[PDB]
RNA sequence: AAGCGUGUUACCUAUACUCUACCGUCAGGGUUGAUAUGAUGCCCUGACGAGUAGGCAGGCGUGGAGGUCAGUGACGAAGCCUAGACCGUAAGGUCGGGUCGAACGGCCUCUAGUGCAGAUCUUGGUGGUAGUAGCAAAUAUUCAAAUGAGAACUUUGAAG
RNA sequence: ACUAAUCGAACCAUCUAGUAGCUGGUUCCUGCCGAAGUUUCCCUCAGGAUAGCAGAAGCUCGUAUCAGUUUUAUGAGGUA
RNA sequence: GACGUAAGUCAAGGAUGCUGGCAUAAUGGUUAUAUGCCGCCCGUCUUGAAACACGGACCAAGGAGUCUAACGUCUAUGCGAGUGUUUGGGUGUAAAACCCAUACGCGUAAUGAAAGUGAACGUAGGUUGGGGCCUCGCAAGAGGUGCACAAUCGACCGAU
RNA sequence: AAAUAUUGGCGAGAGACCGAUAGCGAACAAGUACAGUGAUGGAAAGAUGAAAAGAACUUUGAAAAGAGAGUGAAAAAGUACGUGAAAUUGUUGAAAGGGAAGGGCAUUUGAUCAGACAGGCCAGCAUCAGUUUUGGUGGCA
């Protein structure tokens, strides 16, 4: 007998491997997984563990969110990388000339983004014009800012969304969400 | 198809066997197994026979001839585990011994050239054994575990 | 699909999953939202506090008709816009000819103002405009024309 | 014959039968676990049977070896036969159960031309 | 003393400890200029393995469905029986013999009225009990002949 | 008491698969992890909600804010 | 690593060498039996079951977490500030497949009981960390930039 | 009037439905047989063979029937009919049995059975490596 310190037979709890049986992100998890091992550049495990993500783990980067991150002292000049979907926003008014290498483009991100004069490619083509990754830089969408989040952490005083299906008046602000019917929060 | 296939197969390479270190010494024997000691044969077809140990041939087994006019034993190998070597011993450096060797007794009536070679060696063997007496009748005798006997403690 | 459910790894163990001392039953607690204020009480403070009681005044006949009024701001308003006829109004943002945006037609009724629009001058029909909205209309050399 | 390989351990020679499927007929001797709260099967008392664990697992380099060093392929005609024609070290073709007799003298012949080991070269034949 | 108190050794044996092998699990790694084509593959290293309620994972099996094997079969399909053989830790799979007579499988997927020892479970079938308990209320039967394969019990006669 | 072997409210059919916090049962294998009978509230005490214990999915990172342990220093306590 | 001047040898990152018998039921497997030791009847409720607790005489077949409306979390897929062809219409090899307009649902705006109002002082802020990237470095490191994310102080919108 | 409804009736076409304890209660002389005063309740029950070719004829028996013979691809299909399981039973053979029987580990005995000659089976010895056990003796503090 062993007077055990730890849980034995744990798995790691991080994924080694996408669940997507997509045989495209397959052939990019076998390239970057001979990448990471083969070189000693960070940006290679950073993005073989990013081609694990699941959906909700790889939220949309704006092509604004692009360019405030291209404003960055030094930065005007990198390749974004993007693993996951850049999508289009119309909010933004001047595109800068750049490189951006994602997973997926959007309609309107591919046109945006080629119309500024810069370039889409992929992420094997990143991969052969910047092994090391060289003057790159990793963008990840916001996380937290799903609707999901909101109703995480629900309990009284702290602030969070309920979980309801029908809103307005005569659902959820009565009594314990007023002092004038029992109590609030 | 009854079964379908094995998706990829096995190699059927036969792997050469990695070098092993194992070198051949030569065996040491007990103090007690030098030539010319009387033993007692412990098996085979001369159970209990007592015989004259001549040589130590090379595939390490004992040459002896406990002799075959004394007893009937003749030239042959025995197993050094499957003897035991008593404290009885003959002069034996009169013996012409290094005819013998593994390929004399390669086994594949009598050969008439054997024979002629037993007749030689229990020549000069016997005339030894004549010296000091009663070794004549004690090598014709068979040893014999009796009632009583504790070979723990008996000292051959 | 029921090949993949846990009702077929149950298979062979005696309470599916249920245990043995709670042993599955019909309604244990009540059926639907029973006992809301006597024995699921701490579940609806914790988790749906305002549920029980009243809140403001009734509305006999409400016809949400009345209230339409989608809001658009002011960074998608050149949205409206079709995106080759856009180019050729960010250049040369002059009056004498400016971009007419009818709000109405798109289907928003109050035009708001999250801001920063181009200094282009727009010609803005909007039921409604907030006053911060107006504020950048104007900046940019536009003006909120008001209809019905 | 077959390939080199190492002496063939089964590790457990025994069939795993059921719990009391020599005390009932309507219990088959199919193994099945027992579940029971007071079960001594379950519990592992002195005595029991010994149920069917991950330690009696095969050695890997031996698993699904027959006798001869073969691991056994099902054929059922002179095209699933030839399937095993650069692989004869490592499989010996076994003859499926509904071939009718003159299609076994057929895939038998060719075994024997292309030099494959049959597991069962006597089933309906006239002798 | 083979009892009690105390002391000294030797000895016995747990699924415990040490070493090794094998299985599995977990972790850390290696592996692409023919890895001398399985990269959820091959391989290296280390540790670990109890378990009800329960959770998850990988698989076995059944009915039907799309595809494929130009799969099996009246020269025998399916089924059933078989202290005959083989494979799998197992769920199970495969084969030989007998019986039989018309359909049925492997693999990739889809789908469910999909796996039983229990529920005083349902329906049907069969046991031990067991040639047993019993076939004992209503007073009562007997003889001969006939008929018949066969008469305690039918018919007739006689008697009671 | 009797009211067709039915009577402290007959029988038949339907609503009706009436409800049941209660009893019984709940059907293949292997692998890994692995409990609770405790907190608060409830016409609550054979029940439930809640927190705790447990599994799974993981995520951000890569030896740390750490620890059912001691030492050093400085508090606190009113039991033997 | 060892020995040897060296070649080379070795017990140094896991057994080799020599010899005999049999080549079949000899070893082995399966089965029946015998012997040594062990082994209480399963399922269930229970703190506790072999229980003098309950169900079970036997066998075959049937037999129990399903479907649906709405929904939470997570995952896969498509598209993405949009998304959803299938109410309908067109078409058809005809309940399939293929094509499509206008709406509508949800989302892109919140807040207030409501009337209403409605989201940039600033490089969409400051501070502390922060993967990755860049520059200088043999490196250790230093500096610059710092997405997501965490903490905090602000700014803006609605209510008071 | 039309677009709407339709577990009844009539006529159709279908199915990732059920396949004789299932599917309607009913695949069949089924709302039948049967039960109840009545209202009502309500089953079980499909399959020889391609064709009856459904066994002429002989023999034993009172007869049923048996034994032959014959028909048939088959009578291991004989209307007690496709196949023909289990419980339970008869015969034969084998084994064991002092108040249960059954089982686990190991082996004896009996029975039975698979593969291999271009190494298969069981062993013996020597020199080593790993893990141990039991001795003998030497030199030091
Ligand atoms: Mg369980
Ligand atoms: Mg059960
Ligand atoms: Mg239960
Ligand atoms: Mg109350
Ligand atoms: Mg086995
Ligand atoms: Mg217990
Ligand atoms: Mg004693
Ligand atoms: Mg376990
Ligand atoms: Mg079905
Ligand atoms: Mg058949
Ligand atoms: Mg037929
Ligand atoms: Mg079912
Ligand atoms: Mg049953
Ligand atoms: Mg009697
Ligand atoms: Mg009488
Ligand atoms: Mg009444
Ligand atoms: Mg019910
Ligand atoms: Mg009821
Ligand atoms: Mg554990
Ligand atoms: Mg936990
Ligand atoms: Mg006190
Ligand atoms: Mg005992
Ligand atoms: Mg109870
Ligand atoms: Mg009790
Ligand atoms: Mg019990
Ligand atoms: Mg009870
Ligand atoms: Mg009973
Ligand atoms: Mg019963
Ligand atoms: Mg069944
Ligand atoms: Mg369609
Ligand atoms: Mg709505
Ligand atoms: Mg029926
Ligand atoms: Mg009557
Ligand atoms: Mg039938
Ligand atoms: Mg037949
Ligand atoms: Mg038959
Ligand atoms: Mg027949
Ligand atoms: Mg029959
Ligand atoms: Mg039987
Ligand atoms: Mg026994
Ligand atoms: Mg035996």
């Amino acid at each position: 007998g062993i007077d055990h310190t730890s849980k034995q037979h744990k798995r790691s709890g991080h994924r080694t491997a996408p669940k997507s049986d997509n045989v495209y992100l397959k052939l990019l998890v076998k390239l970057y997984t001979f990448l990471a091992r083969r070189t000693d550049a960070p940006f290679n495990k950073v993005v073989l563990k990013a081609l694990f993500l699941s959906k909700i783990n790889r939220p949309p980067v704006s092509v604004s969110r692009i360019a405030r991150a291209l404003k960055q002292e030094g930065a005007a000049n990198k390749t974004v990388v993007v693993v996951g979907t850049v999508t289009d926003d119309a909010r933004i008014f001047e595109f800068p000339k750049t490189t951006v290498a994602a997973l997926r483009f959007t309609a309107g991100a591919r046109a945006k983004i080629v119309k500024a004069g810069g370039e889409c490619i992929t992420l094997d083509q990143l991969a052969v014009r910047a092994p090391k990754g060289q003057n790159t830089l990793i963008l990840r969408g916001p996380r937290n800012s799903r609707e999901a989040v909101r109703h995480f952490g629900m309990g009284p005083h702290k602030g969070k969304a309920p979980r309801i299906l029908s809103t307005g008046r005569k659902f959820e602000r009565a009594r314990g969400r007023r002092r004038s019917k029992g109590f609030k929060v | 198809s009854a079964q379908k296939a094995p998706k990829w197969y096995p190699s059927e390479d036969v792997a050469a066997l990695k070098k092993t270190r194992k070198a051949a010494r030569p065996q040491k024997l007990r103090a007690s197994l030098v030539p010319g000691t009387v033993l007692i044969l412990l098996a085979g077809r001369f159970r209990g026979k007592r015989v004259v140990y001549l040589k130590h041939l090379e595939d390490n087994t004992l040459l002896i001839s406990g002799p075959f006019k004394v007893n009937g034993v003749p030239l042959r190998r025995v197993n050094a585990r499957y003897v035991i070597a008593t404290s009885t011993k003959v002069s034996v450096e009169g013996v012409n011994v290094e005819k013998f060797n593994v390929e004399y007794f390669a086994k594949e009536e009598i050969k008439a050239e054997r024979v002629e070679d037993q007749k030689v060696v229990d020549k000069a063997l016997i005339a030894e054994i004549k010296k000091t007496p009663l070794l004549k009748q004690y090598l014709s005798a068979s040893f014999s575990l009796k009632n009583g006997d504790k070979p723990h403690m008996l000292k051959f | 699909p029921s090949r993949f459910t846990k009702t077929r790894k149950h298979r062979g163990h005696v309470s599916a999953g249920k245990g043995r001392i709670g042993k599955h039953r019909k309604h244990p607690g009540g059926r639907g939202m029973a006992g809301g204020q006597h024995h699921h009480r701490i579940n609806m403070d914790k988790y749906h506090p305002g549920y029980f009681g009243k809140v403001g005044m009734r509305y006999f006949h409400k016809q949400q008709a009345h209230f339409w009024k989608p809001v658009l701001n002011l960074d998608k308003l050149w949205t409206l816009i079709p995106e080759d006829k856009r180019d050729q109004y960010l250049k040369s943002a002059s009056k004498e000819t400016a971009p007419v945006i009818d709000t109405l037609a798109a289907g928003y009724g109050k035009i708001l103002g999250k801001g920063r629009i181009p200094n282009v001058p727009v010609i803005v029909k909007a039921r409604f405009v907030s006053k911060l909205a107006e504020e950048k209309i104007r900046a940019a050399g536009g003006v909120v024309e008001l209809i019905a | 014959a077959s390939l080199p390989h190492p002496k063939i351990v089964k590790k457990h020679t025994k069939k795993f039968k059921r719990h009391h499927s020599d005390r009932y007929h309507r219990v088959a001797e199919n193994w099945r676990k027992q579940k029971g709260i007071d079960s001594v099967v379950r519990r592992r008392f002195r005595g029991n049977i010994s149920q069917p664990k991950i330690g009696y697992g095969s050695n890997k380099k031996t698993k699904f070896l027959s006798p001869s060093g073969h691991k056994t392929f099902l054929v059922a005609n002179v095209k699933d036969l030839e399937t095993l024609t650069m692989h004869t070290k490592t499989y010996a073709a076994e003859i499926a159960h509904n071939i009718s007799a003159k299609n076994r003298v057929v895939i038998l012949a060719r075994a024997k031309a292309l030099g494959i080991k049959v597991t069962n070269p006597k089933g309906r034949l006239a002798l």
